[PDB]
């Protein structure tokens, strides 16, 4: 086995700016002037898509922008200059010696201006009502950067136990994010109570945005 | 039009055997290897082996014991199965051509999620997700619906059959009690909505569900 | 001319080689000059005897000079089977030497040739003594091509050896030589055996020895590569003494890494020892 | 041992090449039995038999090429075995000069001369094909055996000098032997065929014109037996290169010239 | 040089059918296994499009009906099923021997049912008629077979001096025809003359069809 | 995206030298051959030559001569120059990529037509071409725009550019008296018709003409 490590295992940068990714080998994967170390490209829930075959050749069909050099043990991906597109992992495959071995990918993320949430609160729907159970989810989308926390307030009391969060990935056209955070509830216990809000915490605005139903 | 399809069963229960066929469209299989790579997010990705054009194959040397890919050139499928599963081999399995005179793989497949588990498929249940008051109300207010109840991955949720596809925000799954939640949301113009009916398509391949939903406010 | 002496100097072998053929030379004067006289009875077959030993040193020298040559148009790799080839003539030397001595044994047992003062006894010494310094001076136990200059000549000068003390035993005898030059006869021919076989294998484009045990391994890991389909028309023979050429055919995929197979077979026979090799790469129609 | 018999039956040079052997095997007995060089000379056809039977024998492991450059080794050994004939016929020759019984007038000698001519008469000439050398190596093996035969009667003229006629034909039979040594020597130094030599530039610049053809380079060409050529190349091509239409051409463009055996090695260039 | 010749020059074929085109070369373009024959597909008004590499691999993204067969001199390029997309000229090419050859292409004409021209005549233009000339164009839109005339009718005079005609090419969508029937006249010849009438002889009917403008 | 684009003058006045720069983009020049292709109606199509990854360039034997095709690395042009231009050098040429490995031509580029001649340059005379009576009315009404006196090929005829594409008719052009004339004919719906406008905007590179007529009725 080859095995392959990526330096860094996550780059950030900014639009129209120059990004490098670093493939390692364990053993060379060379032989007689060719080296067998080949890019792939694998952005939001799609397969990975072939860039560089062989460490230096483009892949017909796909942007001048990216760029592969290196040889030996040592191999370097470069994007340059850097899309919002470009928001993906990264893999460094060899073929030199069976089997076939990836390496641990390296993301891009995007650099880019902060973007303040658009926070929405959805009350709990009739017919989930009629299943038996509640569940209340604040959407927050379009923000900048990913470190952003929600605090449930209900009728003034905070609760960590239900609360469910998801993260989306950056997208490809303006390469801003999205969170959804789901809180779930039983029937006697969402009817007890009657206000239920969710905050934002996020770096352009320390005053948090609340939005709130008393149902 | 270089097409890969990959149909196989979405759960598998440990210690049985996977099956899936790759169905290859816009070349043939007399000329082409087609190689089969899985990805998890425990081991990244992973090379599983390859069918020749003559019938050799190559397997992985870890894997060698419990892979078999078979071929027929008729037809232009190729068939993977893999014998004992356990809950390592819970995988996106990829089958891919091969980059002729090359050691890469130019052209992948729709990878199929397989998963390794001893519980059952649960049909989902999808809820729409509507503003509490009509107030506040702005040049753009966010939509969506809610999908809870739901085994094994994965659900396509699809808004008014893919005519309103910008604004779309489907949120990654969690599990919670051996069990799957999902999160969607579309943003529409308010003079849209509810002046337009607005629906999303929740589709679950396991449980063969294409229930579809409207968005009715309050 | 000139560029021959300069070529003498450049190789250790070369100037032992000159040094022992100029010694034979003198030889070759004293000699006659004592044939010249009433006792060339024995003196001439000698004569002619050391005269074959001086063609096979000549020869010997000739090729560890030309074996260095460079390259041209008619040979394509060089000079080096001029070693091999000398390797060959001077074991086919011996040979005819033990049947010339045989029949000089039958005819001492046969008709007295006892015309003589003894001249040829204290002679007989001096050639010992040529013997013994020869077999302490050539002691031993692209490019590269010596190995088989020194044992060929070695192996003459062991046999030289043995016609020396075949004299000696039959003064011994005197106060049978037949029997010794018998046994001397069958010992350098043994002797010689195991280099003729080397050359004759070398010179019939045989598989080297060396090669033949790990040609299969060899083989079953360039059909484990990837994309490989046979593997056929497999020719490994021996250049010169250290330096195999082998020809090989593959048979791959319609769309195999021509190129990673390509350099894996060069790496695989490579580490086998094989320092020029051809991988004819043909890709198979489905 | 059956077997040996059935193979000398099957090939037409084994098959005088036997007979012959019989011929001085008898005369070897007359000869000791007139007596209560020549086992030499059985030596030599010996060799010349032994090869014509080892070269259509089946490629092993081993011997990857079969055993046709016995053939060779059997032609050099019989010049080599010419030129020491002749070195002793001029040392015998010098023991005529310095030193009679003449039973039978030693006239079995023109008998001899006559189963040279007979041999003169027969042997007279001009992966496969295997035989073209062992012949030339008869022929002058039994012309010498004539010229011998001459030295006899020679001598017998003058007594109504044999040295001299000695020093003649070992001369003149040295120089016959020249040619196939020359040509013996040529094949077992891996020299390039002195036939496909000439063709060998056109063909070079034949294949450099192939459409996308870089370098040509590490060209060997080698005789193997007599009529058979092995050829090796290596050719650096562009990264594009159509490589089965090269190695079609080549392997035609070589094949018209001579080549039998043909090992094309294409390598990819990096731009 | 390999002359290589396609037979039939132009093949009639309906949809759904079978349609065989037969390449022969003066000599063998085979070499080792692999015959080096090429086939192309060149539609109306664009540059030729391979189908076929060596003479029997499909080239990448075509559709599975065309197939190739054949060896040495002979070859045969297969379409079946037919589509109305493969009305185009089909060539041969060869790689075998420098220099690179093509055969004279062979036209697919697509046969379905018969069709009646749309016939319509648009009287000369302001501007043109400041410009000093009279041009009248007859257009005969959607017509089939291709085997059709113009018959030009001034007051019932027939003249066939300046009647100009163009076919364009089987269409890929409906395997139609069009076709355009331009008369030049001068000034004076305009303007003597008062009815022109374009008469459109086409085999689905024996009465032709009438259009006609008077000024 | 491999796209190949040749760039060269219309006309060539007999005996005088054409020069096309071939540009090429989606794919190297340093690993990819480019082969030059020119089809006279006469002559179908004819291989004029080749350039490979290194410079090393093959030509027909015919044209051995009389021609020389370049490469730059670096801006990714290829340039394709021929002296002694006669008549029968009239043909359209392009410029195609290798297919890598095989002797054929995978990507071709739009070829630019090239007319050897000692005529000038005319810029082409469009007048637009309406029903004589707004009579006879039905639901498709046929429209349409002359082209006269241009020289030479090609003229490239769009309507409302491009966003009408459909029951669009660009007829052949023809040689009289030295020049050419190309007729377009298309069919609109006659509520469209004149409630909205429709324009064909006539392109002649030679003469660098983007006229564009409105259509009057009467
Ligand atoms: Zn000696
Ligand atoms: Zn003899």
């Amino acid at each position: 086995d080859i095995v392959l490590t990526q330096s860094p295992a996550s780059l950030a940068v900014s639009l129209r700016r120059r990004a490098t990714i670093s493939c390692r080998a364990s053993e060379s994967v060379d032989g007689y002037g060719h080296s067998f170390m080949h890019w792939y490209q694998q952005k939001s829930g799609q397969p990975p898509k072939l860039l560089i075959y062989r460490a230096s050749n483009l892949e017909s069909g796909v942007p001048a922008r990216f760029s592969g050099s290196g040889s030996r043990t040592d191999f370097t991906l470069t994007i340059d200059p850097v899309e919002a597109d470009d928001a993906a992992t990264y893999y460094c495959q060899q073929s030199n010696e069976d089997p076939y071995t990836f390496g641990s990918g390296t993301k891009l993320e995007i650099k880019r201006a902060d973007a303040a949430p658009t926070v929405s609160i959805f009350p709990p729907s009739s017919e989930q009502l009629t299943s038996g159970g509640a569940s209340v989810v604040c959407f927050l989308n379009n923000f900048y950067p990913k470190d952003i926390n929600v605090k449930w307030k209900i009728d003034g009391s905070e609760r960590q136990n239900g609360v469910l969060n998801s993260w989306t990935d950056q997208d490809s056209k303006d390469s801003t994010y999205s969170m959804s955070s789901t809180l779930t509830l039983t029937k006697d216990e969402y009817e007890r109570h009657n206000s239920y809000t969710c905050e934002a915490t996020h770096k352009t605005s320390t005053s948090p945005i609340v939005k709130s139903f008393n149902r | 039009e270089v097409q890969l399809q990959e149909s196989g069963p979405g759960l598998v229960a440990p210690s049985q055997s996977l099956s899936i066929t790759c169905t290859v469209s816009g070349f043939s299989l007399t000329n082409y290897a087609v190689h089969w790579v899985r990805q998890s997010p425990g081991k990244g990705l992973e090379w599983l082996g390859v069918i020749w054009s003559n019938g050799r194959t190559d397997y992985n040397a870890a894997f060698i014991s419990r892979l078999s890919i078979s071929k027929d050139n008729s037809k232009s499928q190729v068939f993977f199965k893999m014998n004992s599963l356990q809950a390592d081999d819970t995988a996106i399995y990829y089958c891919a051509r091969k980059l002729a005179y090359e050691g890469a793989m130019d052209y992948w497949g729709q990878g199929t999620s397989v998963t390794v588990s001893s519980a059952k498929t649960t049909p989902p249940s999808v809820y729409p997700l509507a503003p509490g008051s009509a107030a506040q109300t702005n040049s753009m207010v966010t939509l969506g619906c809610l999908v809870k109840g739901y085994f094994p991955e994965p659900v396509t949720v699809t808004w008014n059959s893919g005519s309103l596809s910008s604004g779309v925000h489907t949120f990654p799954a969690v599990l919670q009690s051996d069990l799957y939640t999902l999160s969607s949301s579309v943003t529409v113009p308010s003079s849209t909505w509810p002046s337009e009916t607005v629906t999303c398509n929740v589709a679950h391949p396991a449980s063969s569900t294409k229930v579809d939903k409207k968005i009715v406010p309050r | 001319i000139s560029g021959w002496f300069r070529s003498i100097l450049s190789d250790k072998t070369s100037r032992n080689l000159f040094f022992f053929l100029c010694l034979n030379l003198s030889f070759a004067f004293v000699e006659l000059l004592y044939g010249i006289w009433s006792n060339c009875l024995g003196l001439i077959s000698d004569s002619f005897h050391m005269f074959f030993d001086s063609t096979a040193i000549l020869a010997g020298l000739a090729a560890s000079v030309i074996s260095k040559w460079r390259d041209n148009d008619a040979f394509s790799y060089g000079y080096v089977r001029a070693e091999v080839l000398a390797g060959f003539v001077n074991g086919l030397f011996l040979i005819f030497t033990a049947f010339f001595i045989f029949s000089e044994g039958v005819e001492r047992a046969l008709a007295p040739p006892d015309v003589h003062h003894e001249r040829l006894l204290l002679v007989s010494i001096l050639g010992f003594v040529v013997n013994l310094i020869g077999i302490f001076v050539f002691k031993h136990g692209t490019t590269g091509p010596s190995r088989q200059i020194l044992q060929g000549v070695f192996l003459h000068i062991l046999a030289d050896t043995l016609g020396s003390i075949g004299v000696i035993a039959s003064a011994i005898m005197m106060q049978a030589d037949p029997i010794c030059s018998i046994l001397i006869a069958i010992l350098i021919v043994v002797s010689v055996i195991p280099l003729l076989r080397e050359s004759v294998g070398i010179l019939m484009q045989r598989t080297p020895p060396l090669l033949e045990n790990s040609l299969p391994q060899c083989y079953q890991r360039v059909q484990q590569l990837q994309g490989v389909y046979s593997l056929q028309e497999q020719h490994f023979w021996t250049l010169c003494s250290d330096v195999y050429v082998g020809t090989l055919k593959l048979i791959v995929a319609p769309d195999a890494d021509a190129r990673w197979i390509l350099s894996q077979t060069h790496n695989i026979f490579t580490q086998a020892g094989v320092r020029q090799l051809y991988v004819q790469i043909d890709f198979a129609a489905m």
